[PDB]
């Protein structure tokens, strides 16, 4: 996995997409070329040994779509390290650390069936109080959690279901 | 009569009754890897090293590593069935284990889950497995006796409250029947004791739990169990988890004894652990701190002095000292003492209990090897009456087991060896003892003594075995009260040297044997 | 011989207690999925949010 | 449907990547097409990222990547039950006979745990060889383990096949014999000893032999285990036969270091002694019924400290050697009584009489042990005539050690005999105490029981 | 004795049976307090009633 | 400023802003839960991060703990003020008692002193063991070490040495407890206090029940005081109770440290870290300190690299034997491997270093012959071997002595053996002036005239 | 997988201009230190034996010249040196 990799990547790439007020540009741009990434022919072209000079290169011209200088200059990088399977997850770690840096938060809302209207605002209400994040409410459903509703904020969650308190019970016994 | 149905809805409708409906908010994980007993979890941003995280179905997983992006886990128990992408949660919970004095009687797993079918445990809350021992300005110097049922240790190698006592020896020699027969001797003399059997064959484990039970003793054991099938993460922290209800007499100013079968299985499963963790192996490819293993679970094995007590226990408990005696027991190949891990565990404890594969052939059975064997408290721990007659009888012996290396084909100073080998050969032939047959200090004292003062090298040494039995139970028919006086107390004057010689004499004189 | 039944006193009663205690529960789970597909469902979700 | 491709394959090492969500768990099993037939894979590992690492049961030749893999949803399973007898299986349970298919009415898992802790016996007995040596120098706890440890051409074979049919015949019970790791000569003209003596109907065969991957080297002795315990759980009395241990542990090292976890001791895996324990720890007397096992070991450079005889004879209850010497003197069959050991013979569980008995006899045949070699050296002559009468009956508890087998008639044409414990308890106390000094020591040779050793004496 | 629990065993496992229903409704009740459950739960917990 | 990213065993990882990252051996602390845990810094990788030792117990700490900066090392009480109290590695008083009152603070990293200030003592010091100062005479204010495996006796001989030298000496003490019982240290403890002569030692205990963290680094915060009282011109004694713990505990870390396995699994760096502890425990023109070290050799092989490379930085070497101890022989000390740098004609004078070499020369002797009377049995000896062989089971008995502390061993009192007195029993016994006593006349015996009177009664 | 000395405020230089500006081929920085070894980032006219120079009197001997990174033994207490120098 990539995920111990891209973390300078990403912090790179923000730290700069900061200074210039560009991070709605970047994320695009980063989000284009972990698309091509995944593309059959390149991937098969990532893998067999090629001078990193000569691999970006062949990177590069099938990018238009990034910027002059730092979208290239950081293609540049990360194929000399060898890293350009890294981008799906420098991606990644750049929206999260957008998200840290505009203070937002996105929550799961886990439910038997789907809520009042109200039952969001009111649960966006209560969650802007524990997280100083601003939150959408993006909503799920699952009819094993037959009453109640789960919520997962990140790695928090905090399980109000009725299955859930049936296999919490079960064990107190 | 017990199994009224009332009671048990009742036991049950308790538990409906203080039930926290109340959610509640935790931190949660996915595990990314599964591996010969080894978790890789994602997430758990707030895990704590030594914590406890909780998977599906009711077992837990002990955090080891917390690197940069995964936690690295040990299941403690069956692992086939976890997959990749199942959903953990971090408890709050460093490793943690019951206790209380309801436990005593109950056979109990690692993480004291029951293992009988007796039901649930009664327990006095938890307590964390990994704790660090009592400094050294809280302890004390140990001082009382802990009577095993044995001429041979009594004598020779006492054990003191507070003491460790290594058990070290060949396979099949002795050792675990050395063991069982101590914890069956505090049967009543109000130590509390516990016995964890690491690596051992289930069926063994069912059998000494047979006789604990055979000879009154179960209702005052604890009995930890993780035998050689169950997982390493198991066996490795499974003495710890018998040090942590050890500790709750000590600190309560009570005493306890524990007994850890085979150290040497712990450290094998550790270094199993470790090497799937791929650090780097040492000498005999264990790992570098494969002391330090056995350093901090021994070392919680103390007395500690009053004042710790008392601050300890919030001032409840006040005067009283407690203790946790310890007898790990050692297994070496080939009779060779000198391995990595025996040696280890030499350098650890007060005192090593050295048990020959060659006197064990040969019928001396405690096969107690005088001259390896120590005891580095020494005659602190002894009976006033038994640091009298003991002399310096260890040396005496081990002595006796090289003019015998030398006398074999010829030998200088004849008459004066004749009695010194004539001495050594029956008090060895006297020292042997049966299986589960204890002993007490008066019962013991007075043998001694027949020993020492002569009333000897007269009757034959075919004899020796059957002098004994006549004259414990001619004690015990006419001079019982005086018996009942050296039990109470150690006792050494020279009025009960007189009372001795005076018995013995009547003895040798009057009776058969 | 005492012991050993006292200790069989003790197990058949768990065992009893075991069998007692799921089937418990698991009618617990039927009269629950039996009786909350009404608006109950609006109570619990609005519960937890006052204390959420 | 196949969910899986393969994506790598690097000797018996195969990776196979599934769906994010339906990974294999561990020891489930899976399958390819192999080209023209089916090759089945055990599940090691859980490597991230969807991926997993299996070992091939069979040769992995011919595998591309990319190939489909299809999910068993279950482990190795094995046909099992009373249809099993007289066959043989390699590991996966297919019949490696020509005999055709098994008419099995229930398979089952090879991976289970242990009995748990109440299920146990509550008691400790004896089961009833019917050999005087063994019943007598080294009985067999009921659901204990036995190595055997003799070398070839001393009759290893012939005494299993004897302990086979008193099983099967004087008891009700049936036995299994689990092949690990052994030369396929032997399997088969051990197949076809056991046919032209009529055991073979009571007796189940699985074998993995030198030639097979390790992967089927190392499960094979799950899979006889397994159906061992299906006769167990009907109530019955078993024995398992493993004709090498030693292997079973070697065929776990080479695994081991097929999948690259760091070595240990001396070069062996450091699952050591947990792949041993799992093992030998469903070798055990539940309240149904029980398993003995019987197991041939091999200790490596003749070092009784090596790691592997180190871990296996901490599960051992007994132990018998089978020597040269004895088998040169015309005695069968061949155990020494001197090496040979149980942790058994102790008054409390085998009573005083037996205990002291088999003490005797030992005692006596380790001082002729010596005086024979002052014989040898000052000859007869010099000996006390308390020696002389030693000599005379350790020549005579000597010989009334051999026995005829039910299964040695084809070779001696006499009937073979069973011989009760109390019998063998009572003849030896008789020899040991001069009783029948009156009658010559061919009078005890290949008899059987003693009341019928002075019949023999009445007609020389 | 072990024959006398037999009958022991029996003897309260029977009556237990009128008191898994007792359980169930505790149970679930205290997990969701918004249901009388008495006016539909024949189906439910006569079966409970008989596993026992 | 700073938050905690790794936790692995004990070496915990802080990241700290590129600007702030503290140096090396500086000392961070984090509040532990309901404990403050103070970290040592020991390299500084790439970025910002730092690598930490843990001087306490690791258990506990999260990801992502906010960790302070202290900016200056290890520091410890040192002076007069310290004296007859027990100290943590971190210079805490771990007695019940209250503050230690120092007037000044040192920091437990320091270089050695200068080649230019060493001086050089051939002043003999007299303890009153046998075999120790006949063998292995050593002279004030130089190392002596104590070498052996498991149960030889090596901590009793320092007991021993204790009380022969530091309750009959002005100066200061210093008692350093790396990585042994605590129940020792206790015993040791209320040893002094139950004479009075607590208020002349300083103790420090890192003792085994403490996390690698403490045991690692207690050795050097012992020196640091032993250097102030060396500094101001004093002269001391300072003993150290095992030191060989201060290399397994680095061993313990190393692998996490992430450094390549050595020889048999040691630290790369063994020799240096040994090297920078044992260099500054030295005698100097300014003062002097004079040191016994117990040296435990690891499964009784003296060839393992970590006894292997503390034989160079020592003056008088005791190798004890357990093959000795097994024959009852107390203080087991192997005769044909104890040396000394003082036993020269010169320094020791002719008639005790030809008594040394004439013990050495039978014993040796005496150790050719054995495979031959293994096999051959004794008979087969020349008539002027047999004597040989008689001589050096006497002298082996001779270097027996009964110990001061060793009563609660035997009951039998302990001896005090003067070295005028031990030259002549050894010049006795070879020269055959002895020759026709029993061998166990010379079993635990003081002088030679003590063992004519034992003969009397057999 | 692992880092080589590729780290976030490095990274930021490369990507505002990836065709390195002609530093001084005469001077490097620090980026490491420990147990006497460190980790010399630039130097690209190191050569092997050389000898580098540090802050106070000080001198280390380029041993290991690698892609990016010289690695050189510090001779004399290397305590001090900390990474930025
Ligand atoms: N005092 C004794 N007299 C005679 N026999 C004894 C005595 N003590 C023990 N034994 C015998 O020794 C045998 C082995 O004892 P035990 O199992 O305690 O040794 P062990 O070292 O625990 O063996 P293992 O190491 O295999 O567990 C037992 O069968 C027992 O009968
Ligand atoms: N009890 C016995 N009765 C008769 N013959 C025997 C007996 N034991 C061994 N033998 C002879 O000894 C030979 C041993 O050969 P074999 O059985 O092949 O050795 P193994 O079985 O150890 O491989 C047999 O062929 C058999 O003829
Ligand atoms: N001079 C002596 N007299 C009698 N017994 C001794 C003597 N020295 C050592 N022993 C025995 O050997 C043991 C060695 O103890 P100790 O030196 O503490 O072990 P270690 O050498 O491992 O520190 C003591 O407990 C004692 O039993
Ligand atoms: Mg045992
Ligand atoms: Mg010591």
């Amino acid at each position: 996995e990539f995920i111990t990799v891209a973390r300078p990547y990403a912090k790179a790439a923000f730290d700069f997409a900061v200074e210039h007020q560009s991070v709605e540009r970047w994320q695009d741009m980063l989000a284009f070329a972990a698309e091509v990434t995944k593309n059959e022919q390149m991937a098969e072209l990532l893998s067999g040994a090629l001078a990193p000079e000569t691999l970006a290169e062949s990177f590069i011209a099938v990018a238009g779509e990034q910027l002059d200088e730092n979208g290239q200059n950081l293609i540049r990088v990360m194929a000399e390290n060898g890293r350009l399977n890294a981008l799906p997850d420098v991606l990644e770690q750049f929206i999260h650390l957008r998200a840290v840096s505009e203070a937002t938060a996105e929550v799961d809302v886990i439910s038997a069936a789907a809520l009042s209207e109200q039952q969001l605002a009111k649960i966006s209400a209560a969650m802007e109080k524990r997280l100083s994040r601003k939150v959408k409410l993006n909503a799920k459903i699952d009819k094993s959690v037959m009453a109640g509703v789960i919520i997962r904020a990140g790695d928090m969650v905090i399980d109000g279901s009725v299955r859930g308190r049936l296999e919490r019970l079960a064990d107190v016994l | 009569m017990q199994l009224n149905s009332t009671e048990i809805s009742e036991l049950i409708k308790q538990r409906i009754a203080q039930f926290n409906v109340v959610s509640e908010a935790h931190n949660e994980g996915t595990i990314v890897s599964v591996s010969d007993g080894v978790i890789r979890i994602h997430g758990l941003a707030d895990c704590m090293q030594g914590e406890m995280i909780s998977l599906p179905g009711n077992r837990y997983a002990i955090a080891l590593n917390l690197e940069r992006d995964s936690v690295g886990a040990v299941v403690m128990g069956p692992y086939a069935d976890l997959a990749e992408g199942m959903k953990v949660k971090c408890t709050g919970r460093i490793l943690e284990v019951p206790v209380g004095r309801g436990l005593l009687g109950r056979v109990v797993n690692t993480l004291g889950a029951p293992i009988d079918g007796k039901g649930p445990l009664d327990h006095d809350g938890f307590s964390a497995v990994e704790a660090i021992a009592p400094g050294v300005i809280e302890r004390q110097s140990v001082d009382q006796p802990v009577q095993t049922g044995y001429k041979a240790v009594d004598s020779m190698i006492p054990i003191g409250r507070g003491q460790r006592e290594l058990i070290i020896g060949d396979r099949q020699t002795g050792k675990t029947a050395l063991a069982i027969d101590a914890i069956i001797n505090q049967r009543d003399s109000g130590i509390k004791c516990i016995y964890v059997a690491i690596g051992q064959k289930a069926s063994t484990i069912s059998n000494v739990v047979r006789k604990l039970e055979e000879h009154g003793a179960l209702a005052n054991t604890i009995v930890v169990v993780a035998t050689a099938s169950e997982s390493a993460a198991l066996q490795y922290l499974a003495p710890y988890a018998g040090c942590a209800m050890g500790e709750y007499f000590r600190d309560r100013g009570e005493d306890a004894l524990i007994i850890y079968d085979d150290l040497s299985k712990q450290a094998v499963a550790y270094r199993q652990i470790s090497l799937l963790l791929r650090r780097p192996p040492g000498r005999e490819a264990f790992p570098g701190d494969v002391f330090y293993l056995h350093s901090r679970l021994l070392e919680r094995a103390a007395r500690v002095n009053a004042e710790y007590v008392e601050a300890f226990t919030k001032g409840e408990v006040k005067g009283k000292t407690g203790s946790l005696t310890a007898l790990p027991i050692i297994e070496t190949q080939a009779g060779d003492v000198s391995a990595f891990v025996p040696t280890n565990v030499i350098s650890i404890t007060d005192g090593q209990i050295f048990l020959e594969t060659n006197l064990f052939n040969a019928g001396i059975r405690p096969a107690v090897n005088p001259g390896i064997s120590v005891s580095r408290v020494g005659g602190a721990a002894q009976t006033k009456i038994m640091k009298k007659l003991s002399g310096g009888i260890r040396t005496a012996l081990a002595q006796y087991r090289e003019l015998a290396a030398f006398s074999q084909f010829a030998s200088d100073l004849d008459d004066a060896t004749r009695k010194q080998l004539d001495h050594g050969q029956k008090v060895t032939e006297l020292l042997k003892q049966k299986q589960y047959a204890p002993m007490s200090v008066a019962q013991q004292s007075l043998v001694l003594f027949a020993a020492e003062r002569g009333y000897l090298a007269d009757v034959e040494l075919s004899k020796i075995g059957s002098f004994e039995a006549a004259l414990l139970a001619y004690v015990d028919r006419d001079h019982a009260p005086l018996m009942q006086e050296i039990n109470q107390t150690g006792g050494y004057n020279d009025e009960i040297e007189g009372k001795l010689k005076g018995i013995l004499d009547s003895f040798k004189a009057t009776q058969s044997w | 011989a005492q012991a050993e039944i006292e200790a069989e006193r003790k197990r058949a009663r768990e065992e009893l207690r075991k069998q007692v205690a799921i089937l418990a529960v698991a009618g617990a789970e039927k009269i629950i999925e039996r009786s909350v597909d009404e608006a109950a469902n609006s109570d619990i979700v609005d519960k937890l949010v006052a204390e959420l | 449907m196949a969910t899986g491709k393969i994506v790598q394959v690097i000797g018996a090492v195969v990776d196979v990547e599934f769906p994010q969500d339906a990974v294999p768990r561990v020891y489930d099993a899976l399958e390819v097409q192999n080209g023209n037939e089916r090759l089945v894979l055990e599940v090691q590992q859980q490597l991230g990222g969807g991926i997993v690492r299996t070992i091939a049961m069979g040769s992995s030749d011919g595998l591309r990547r990319g190939l489909d893999v299809k999910d068993l949803e279950h482990p190795i399973e094995v046909p099992v039950g009373k249809a099993t007898l007289g066959r043989i299986m390699n590991v996966l349970g297919e019949p490696v006979d020509m005999k055709g298919e098994i008419g099995e009415e229930e398979r089952w898992a090879i991976h289970r745990a242990a009995p748990s802790y109440e299920e146990l016996s509550n008691s400790q007995e004896l089961l009833e060889t019917g050999i005087k040596v063994i019943d007598l120098m080294a009985p067999f706890a009921k659901g204990g383990k036995v190595g055997l440890f003799g070398g070839a051409g001393v009759g290893k074979t012939v005494n299993m096949m004897e302990l086979i049919r008193n099983i099967a015949i004087e008891h009700s019970g049936y036995s299994v014999f689990a092949g690990v790791g052994e030369r396929t000569r032997e399997g088969n003209d051990f197949y076809h000893e056991m046919t032209d003596s009529n055991v073979i109907d009571k007796v189940s065969l699985v074998y993995g032999q030198m030639n097979e991957p390790p992967g089927n080297r190392l499960r094979v002795a799950l899979t006889g285990l397994t159906m061992a315990e299906k006769f167990r759980d009907e109530g019955r009395d078993v024995l398992l036969f493993v004709d090498n241990i030693y292997r079973y542990t070697l065929a776990g090292t080479e695994v081991s270091a097929l999948l690259g976890r760091m070595p240990s001791a001396v070069g062996y895996q450091p699952t050591l002694a947990e792949e041993m324990g799992v093992l030998q720890e469903r070798i055990t007397s539940t309240k149904t019924g029980s398993i003995t096992s019987v197991q041939a070991v091999y200790v490596p450079a003749d070092d009784l400290t090596d790691p592997s005889p180190a871990t296996t004879f901490a599960h051992l209850d007994a132990t018998v050697v089978l020597s040269r010497q004895i088998a040169s003197l015309g005695i069968y069959p061949a155990v020494d009584p001197l090496d040979s050991t149980s942790r058994q013979l102790d008054p409390l569980v085998v009573g005083q009489e037996h205990y002291d008995t088999a003490r005797g006899v030992q005692s006596i045949l380790q001082r002729y042990q010596e005086l024979k070699d002052i014989i040898a050296i000052l000859g007869m002559d010099e000996l006390s005539e308390e020696d002389k009468l030693v000599v005379a009956r350790a020549r005579k508890i000597q010989r009334f050690l051999s026995q005829p087998f039910f299964v040695a008639e084809v070779f001696t044409g006499s009937p073979g005999k069973y011989v009760s414990l109390k019998d063998t308890i009572r003849g030896f106390k008789g020899i040991m105490e001069g009783e029948y000094d009156h009658l010559p020591e061919q009078a005890f040779y290949m008899v059987g029981s003693i009341e019928e050793a002075v019949e023999k004496a009445k007609k020389l």
